[PDB]
């Protein structure tokens, strides 16, 4: 199955986002670390390891993806390399982020950081870093994640995803 | 040297013994078998002329 | 002589100095008022050299050494490599009938008309345990107490515990006198090696599983793939059960299969290879692989047959 | 209404197993197979009690167990298994006993009358040989 | 109340496979206690019927658990069982040697041994009874000790087969068979051979040679 932007209507007030990773602990403390503060939305987090997801009919739109690489092991890139290829070209304008875990560590490394910078680049989505194992840091992470995700939904009068594509563009 | 003499030449009379046991024991079960078995044949006929 | 009293003193030297009154205590070799007239609460060198004036004093031989070395080691029994054994009769031998004393006769005259100088210490303990401490020599040499060799036998059982320190030479020496000894017929080395002795113990005599059965959250965060998650949890229950699992350190294979993988096809000869696996408490780790996504949710055989096979090191072929 | 003639049945059938429990040998069935329970007792003095799993699945197996290793059950196994398994219960049921009653009578020799007994009487594990010197007044 | 159902049927199911297994289908039971404190004892009064397969049986016993600080000792005071007046003595014999030795393990062992016996002994003479109609007379009945031999030509040569089941002193049941043979001393002298007195011991070899019923068998065809 190939997911799509807009196949379900919007509920009321309501937004969903999906993180897709093979590390399961550092996600769920994503989760509850976004889900610890309030705002004036209803928030829904979904978790996966990997794409296409198992058929369902009562899953709800979705409104961001963000893929999780740890630069510590080849198999999490590998897996997000191939699950890439399930999603059309139409969900990547401005609903697609990418978030590096492990950059701190470098002697721990498997991974050059320039080669991400390619995976990044290529399919045009901002990419971030962050360390998910200190809760100072995934803390401020989850919040800006958060408000890009307040904004994608379109709670923001005036700024949508395709404004916010242009917002975050890389010079080079 | 003569150490592992000791060992190895332990080693074959520790390793014939139960086969000679095992040697033993059916010759000494099988002869009684046999014994038995002409016993039985030699009663079984001498029976059955009898009674012929 | 010196040389005892120089044992001795060595001997107390490694013992440690907090348990040290029970170490004492069990030797039960110098008499109990001589005890309380030392100091534990002066300097460890101080209390040594008092006991060593103390054991000078009275008539000590190398029996008395031995037997303390034997209850130190007894109590730690953690310094050294363990190796079983494993003992055949023939079917047509009758259930032996057990005695102390003809076995003890028999290792002792086994040794004593193999080499010329040793050294044999035993010690007969609860559980139906027996202790030997050999010390080797031959005829152009005194016997060395440096190099100890500890055996550890079960009476009326098909198998026997030792530590690998200087047998090398002399343990097809050994595996007679206790084949000899206790009356069988055949004796193999087991592939089973570890630092553990209880892990041993309850592996070769698989009693580690005593389960027995008689009559007598933020719901706004939603978990996929959770039947996934749910499946490898029963599997790996039902493959690693739900006892305590004996402590091991090691393992090791060899393999010699060929690779198959348009890379080596044409190749027909085999890739050989050496793996050890290394933990300071296996058989957990691997517990813990499948939840933590590492491997896959069905673990390999070689991997889930350490227990149930009785093997430590393992050797394959195509 | 029904619930309590249905409590009644559970009671009535739980008091069958517990009449059962007594019997010396009990049996409790499990995903793998059947749980055994073996009782001994001698002159009417109840002892210890051990457990035996079994496996379902042809070929019949073993999982584990808790009785004495110096118990030669392998061969009894290696040829009662697959046949009569109840006979193999019988005779398992018989080595315990006898092996539970022997060790009784060397406690209680070991443990009562020990002012006639001079030295450490001399025991194997199996307690199939004693041997022992005594003095009587 | 469909679960309460599946649960009644899964413990009946498990009861009678139970029962099938062991071989013991027990009746109804009773319980009753008595507190005795002086460091505790306590009387327990037990009484349930049963039957195995072929033979019903009625105990009742009491014993005695002294609960103390480290020890609980259970003997047993008291016991007494019923059976049904059969013809077998030697099993009334067992009944009192059970009652007056106070155990209860032993006495269902031997039970089922002996049972078993029983029932091969009346399978094993049923089917030799169809197989050679024109040549066997069993006088007593199948479920019996006797077995009677004869040929139809002549009455008065025939003999009989005594299979005897005995219980030791100590518990185990051991089987026992002999012949004896009902013959004129008109064979004694027509033949001089003298081949009627080792009958006993060479029969008892014979059967110790290739089985019971291949013995039987010959000395069927034999007297044909």
């Amino acid at each position: 199955s190939v997911l799509r932007p807009l196949d379900k209507l919007p509920g009321l007030n309501t937004a969903t986002i999906l993180l897709v990773g093979t590390e399961d602990a550092l996600l769920q403390q994503l989760a509850d670390s976004m889900l610890k503060e309030d705002c004036a939305s209803e928030l829904k987090v979904h978790l996966a390891k990997s794409l296409p997801l198992p058929s369902s009919v009562n899953r709800p739109r979705i409104d961001l993806i963000v893929f999780v690489v740890n630069l510590h092991s080849k198999y999490s890139l590998q897996n997000t390399e191939e699950s890439l290829r399930h999603v059309d070209a139409s969900f990547f304008l401005g609903k697609v982020c990418f978030l590096a875990t492990g950059a701190g560590r470098e002697s721990h490394c498997s991974i050059h950081r320039h080669t991400v910078v390619k995976l990044a680049h290529t399919y045009q989505s901002p990419l971030l870093y962050c360390d998910l194992e200190v809760e100072g840091f995934r803390a401020t992470m989850a919040q800006r994640l958060v408000r890009v995700l307040q904004i994608c939904a379109g709670h923001v009068p005036g700024v949508s995803a395709l404004n916010l594509l242009s917002l975050l563009r890389s010079s080079e | 040297k003569k150490r592992q003499r000791m060992i190895e030449v332990q080693d074959e009379l520790l390793r014939l013994e139960p086969q000679l046991k095992q040697l033993q024991t059916k010759y000494d079960e099988l002869k009684e078998r046999k014994s038995s078995l002409r016993n039985a044949a030699y009663f079984l006929s001498n029976l059955k002329q009898l009674y012929q | 002589d010196e040389t005892v009293a120089e044992f001795i003193k060595r001997t107390i030297l490694k013992i440690p100095m907090n348990e040290l009154t029970t170490i004492l205590k069990a030797w039960d070799f110098l008499s109990e008022n001589q005890l309380q007239t030392v100091n534990f609460r002066q300097r460890k060198e101080s209390v040594v050299q008092h006991l060593i004036h103390l054991c000078e004093e009275k008539r000590a031989s190398i029996s008395d050494a031995a037997l303390l070395d034997i209850i130190y080691m007894q109590f730690h029994q953690h310094q050294k490599v363990w190796e079983v054994f494993q003992m055949s009769k023939g079917p047509g031998e009758d259930v032996d009938l057990f005695d102390m004393k003809q076995f003890k006769n028999s290792f002792k005259k086994i040794l004593q008309r193999a080499l010329k100088n040793v050294t044999v210490s035993f010690r007969e303990t609860e559980e139906n345990a027996v202790w030997i401490r050999i010390a080797w020599g031959t005829q152009y040499t005194k016997p060395n107490q440096y190099k100890p060799t500890y055996v550890v036998y079960y009476s009326q059982t098909p198998y026997a515990f030792t530590s690998s320190s200087m047998l090398r030479r002399n343990t097809p020496l050994l595996g007679q006198a206790l084949t000899i000894a206790s009356k069988h017929h055949q004796i193999v080395k087991m592939d089973l090696r570890s630092r553990y002795l209880d892990s041993l113990k309850a592996i070769v005599f698989k009693q580690y599983n005593q389960t027995f059965e008689t009559h007598n959250m933020d719901s706004r965060i939603i978990h996929e793939n959770i039947v996934e998650k749910e499946r490898v949890q029963r599997i790996t229950q039902e493959t690693f059960g739900d006892y305590p699992q004996p402590q091991l350190e090691f393992a090791q294979y060899k393999l010699e299969t060929k690779f198959k993988s348009s890379i080596l096809a044409e190749r027909e000869e085999p890739l050989r290879c050496l793996i050890k696996f290394s933990s300071p408490h296996l058989l957990e780790a691997l517990k813990s692989l499948a939840p933590a996504g590492i491997a896959d949710a069905p673990l390999s055989p070689l991997l889930t047959c350490i227990p149930n096979k009785r093997m430590n090191y393992f050797k394959i072929r195509d | 209404n029904e619930q309590e003639a249905l409590e009644e049945k559970l009671e009535n059938v739980k008091a069958i197993l517990q009449a059962y429990h007594f019997t010396g040998l009990s049996g409790k069935l499990t995903s793998r197979g059947v749980c055994v329970c073996i009782s001994t007792a001698f002159e009417g003095n109840l002892l210890d009690s051990y457990f035996v799993d079994l496996v379902i699945q042809k070929p019949l197996r073993i999982h584990h167990h808790s009785v004495p290793v110096f118990i030669p059950l392998e061969e009894i196994a290696a040829k009662y298994l697959q046949t009569n398994i109840q006979h193999f219960l019988f005779s398992l049921c018989e080595y315990l006993n006898a092996y539970s009653g022997r060790k009784y009578q060397a406690d209680r020799l070991q443990s009562d009358f020990a002012a006639l007994l001079t030295g450490p009487l001399q025991r194997n594990p199996l307690c199939n040989l004693l041997s022992f010197t005594y003095k009587l007044d | 109340s469909k679960d309460l159902k599946n649960q009644l049927g899964h413990l009946e199911s498990e009861l009678s496979f139970l029962s099938t297994l062991t071989g013991i289908n027990i009746r109804n039971h009773s319980k009753q206690t008595e507190d005795l404190t002086s460091i505790r004892k306590v009387l327990q009064r037990h009484r349930l019927s049963g039957n195995c397969h072929m033979v019903t049986f009625q105990l009742e016993f009491q014993i005695l658990e002294i609960q103390n600080k480290e020890r609980l000792s259970s003997a047993v005071t008291d016991l007494n069982i019923i059976m049904e007046p059969t013809e077998c003595s030697e099993l009334s014999e067992f009944v009192s040697r059970a009652e007056e030795r106070k155990d209860l393990f032993m006495f269902f062992r031997s039970l089922h041994f002996f049972v078993e016996w029983f029932e091969y002994r009346k399978r094993t003479f049923k089917h030799l009874k169809e197989k050679y109609p024109d040549a066997v007379y069993l006088s007593e009945g199948p479920s019996s000790c006797s077995m009677g031999i004869r040929s139809a030509s002549r009455p008065g040569f025939e003999l009989v087969i005594v299979w005897r089941i005995q219980i030791d002193e100590d518990g185990k049941v051991f089987p026992k068979l002999d012949l004896l043979t009902k013959v004129p001393q008109r064979a004694l002298e027509l033949d001089k051979n003298r081949a009627i007195e080792t009958a006993p011991l060479s029969f008892r070899t014979l059967v110790g040679l290739l089985g019971i019923e291949a013995a039987l068998e010959s000395l069927i065809k034999s007297l044909c």
